[PDB]
């Protein structure tokens, strides 16, 4: 039996003993409607790491707990670089917005204090619709979870006066449909230094601890106090070669006047992680800079006559 | 640029929590 957790919703499945990641992340994705899958993947947590399901390896065979319901979270994997431009199902847009504000409240991905505010008022306006004065009284946001903890402990103001600046905002934003409310937190959100950046713990060849960051611009190389700034930055289409060689990385820049610059990294497992989000990140930053494939195309023209469609009941 | 057309609102929320910054 295994447990399938999104962002909203639980599903069970009835997997099949000799059924692979594929089998499963497939039935996931078809149960859900989903067809932008290359952005997803099956995670799970094992003696304090982070793992994705393999879709060359059979379920079962996973270094995953043998617990009776065998659980996995189905997440977003790799980010576009603009929501707006790339994301173009209505549940695939709902599921990054999920994930994304979960990531901003519980401090996954720093956020500054007036960022948390505007992106708070968003979140209202796709929950609740328009703002109306008849129905949003003082206090209607009280049992609601707005801001991260960081950023309400960074002042000395009320709950009452962060719903009220909260509150300026959202009236700002009428006329914003659901859809239209979450793509503008995404599109605020991936403005954000942390968006998307998967982290690393590496060395230099002197032994100087620093932090690797992959996401969907390029490979990143950072101090381990500041995840914000960059040290030095390889966007995807400057770089020539990454080689990979006994717990070496070389990134070759295609500018012969900057460095070639390596690093280690200890565990083969994380090694391998790494090699896969390149690729993958590479190839999707490759992608988005080419006219749409036809799939795509009809992707669109399906969504278009869903968005239509939902739009003839409520008008 | 970052944060797009937001700038304006984002300097504005700025103001408007300094005075209450716990410092």
């Amino acid at each position: 039996t295994v447990r399938i957790v999104t962002m909203d919703a639980e599903m069970e499945f009835n997997c099949e003993m000799k059924w692979k990641g594929k089998d499963l992340f497939d039935l996931v994705c078809r149960t859900l409607g989903l067809r932008e899958t290359w952005f997803f993947g099956l995670q799970y947590t094992i003696k304090d790491t982070v793992a994705w399901l393999k879709m060359d390896k059979k379920v079962l065979d996973h270094d995953v707990s043998k617990e009776e319901p065998v659980t996995f979270h189905f997440l977003a994997k790799f980010y576009p670089e603009n929501a707006e431009e790339e994301l173009v199902q209505e549940i695939t847009q709902h599921l990054f917005f999920l994930q994304v504000k979960k990531q901003i409240l519980d401090e996954k991905i720093y956020c500054p204090p007036e960022a948390s505010v505007l992106l708070a008022s968003y979140a209202v306006q796709a929950k609740y619709g328009d703002y109306d004065p008849s129905v949003h009284k003082r206090g209607f946001l009280a049992q609601e979870e707005l801001l991260p903890k960081r950023v309400i402990n960074l002042y000395q103001m009320t709950p009452e006066m962060w719903e009220e600046r909260i509150t300026v905002w959202y009236a700002e934003h009428r006329g914003r449909a659901r859809d239209e409310a979450e793509m503008e937190y995404l599109k605020i959100a991936q403005d954000l230094e942390m968006y998307g950046v998967n982290y690393f713990a590496i060395r230099n060849k002197k032994g100087t601890e620093l932090l690797l960051g992959v996401d969907a611009l390029g490979l990143h190389i950072y101090d381990p106090e500041n995840r914000l700034t960059p040290k030095i930055s390889f966007p995807w289409n400057e770089i020539r070669n990454i080689s990979y060689s006994d717990k070496e990385f070389t990134i070759k820049p295609l500018d012969k006047k900057i460095d070639v610059f390596k690093f280690n990294s200890s565990k083969l497992r994380v090694n391998k992680l790494i090699l896969q989000l390149c690729i993958e990140n590479h190839d999707l930053f490759m992608r988005r800079r080419k006219a749409d494939s036809l799939e795509v195309q009809q992707m669109k023209a399906q969504a278009r006559e869903e968005k239509a469609r939902k739009q003839m009941e409520r008008q | 640029p970052k944060f797009g057309t937001h700038h304006k609102a984002l300097q504005e929320i700025r103001n408007s929590l300094l005075p209450f910054a716990n410092e």
